[PDB]
């Protein structure tokens, strides 16, 4: 029956798997994350308890200088005693320019023997990383299960290549995704703008 | 919007016209509109 | 075929929308940078 | 088969919920920003001219 395939196509359409994904396909351009996941032997709990320390703690493992800052993305519950903390670190430069430290030269740092030992004292049982030239490094070779000819074309189509790389976006929750980030993003913009505003008030006063 | 420039300007210009001992710079009288346009023309 | 019909048009209708929304967000991100 | 339509319409609709969900979520926060940075830039010009 012709009838059953239409049904199949439609089912195909509405799905995260990507067979002509409900024609949900849309690519958003993400500028070019540094995220490291840590498992603690601790309740989710031992964590939200002392969250200050715990990044400080992380901060001083890093060396504990000012041009360095530790940030927490989510904490989730895996089991009765057990927790996943995801963090990224931003690094400041002599001119006051900030960026996140890359996931791999962060992971490289933490795998150290001393640092690993130090992290272990903290309760960290395990860690994982998600991931100039490096752009070139990821943008080619394709992503998530995205087709290679489309992925290409987002690269040519890209309006603003340094500020941006093609990042695969996946149907509605993904837009949800983006929005969550946007908001995430929004608050920090607002704030930094406040910091400039405070400094300007101090100068004027 | 929140602006603070012409509030500087006006500020300046305010702060301008009032005094002081400065051996030379005495405050100036402000014209405007009718006399000023002509003044601009001269 | 009452039903299948319902599927497509709902599909294309929402699709046409999803498209516009993604775009929104794109334009918002837009504005962010 | 008509177990069947019970589920598919259900997974499809489950999805429309998310679509609604995004729809619920929409910006003013964003609109706010350009106004502010446009404004802060101006105060900075003040301080500078000062």
């Amino acid at each position: 029956t012709l009838l059953g395939d239409e049904r199949d196509a439609i089912l195909a359409k509405w799905n995260q798997l990507q067979a002509f994904w409900g024609t949900g396909k849309g690519y958003f351009n993400n500028n070019i994350d540094g995220l490291v996941v840590l498992v603690f032997n601790k309740k989710e709990t031992e964590i939200r308890s002392q969250q200050q320390q715990l990044v400080e703690s992380l901060h001083k493992v890093l060396g504990g200088n000012q041009t360095l800052t530790v940030n927490v993305e989510g904490t989730k519950t895996l089991p009765d005693d057990q927790t996943e903390v995801v963090i990224y670190v931003v690094e400041r430069s002599p001119n006051g320019t900030s960026r996140r430290v890359p996931a791999t030269t962060l992971y490289a740092h933490f795998e150290q023997a001393n640092i690993k030992t130090q992290l272990q004292q903290l309760g960290v049982t395990l860690s994982m990383t998600r991931t100039p030239a490096q752009i070139k490094q990821l943008l080619q070779n394709p992503p998530a299960g995205v087709d290679p000819i489309i992925w290409e074309q987002a690269k040519v189509d890209n309006p603003d290549s340094e500020k941006l790389i093609p990042v695969p976006m996946v149907g509605f929750k993904e837009l949800l995704r983006r929005l969550k980030v946007q908001d995430q993003m929004t608050k920090q913009h607002q704030t930094r703008l406040d910091i400039i505003s405070e400094d300007i008030s101090e100068l004027q006063k | 919007m929140d602006t603070e420039g012409f509030g500087e300007l006006l500020q300046q210009a305010e702060q301008l016209a009032a005094e002081t001992e400065g051996i030379s710079e005495l405050p100036h009288v402000e014209r405007n509109l009718q006399e000023i346009q002509q003044a601009g023309e001269r | 075929e009452s039903l299948i019909n319902k599927w497509s048009l709902e599909l294309e209708d929402q699709e046409r929308h999803f498209l516009q929304q993604a775009t929104q967000v794109n334009a918002w991100d837009r504005t962010l940078i | 088969i008509c177990q069947d339509v019970e589920n598919l319409q259900k997974f499809v609709k489950e999805q429309k919920q998310v679509q609604e969900e995004i729809s619920r979520m929409s910006s003013k926060a964003m609109l706010k920003v350009q106004e502010d940075i446009k404004a802060l830039k101006q105060l900075l010009s003040l301080a500078a001219n000062g």
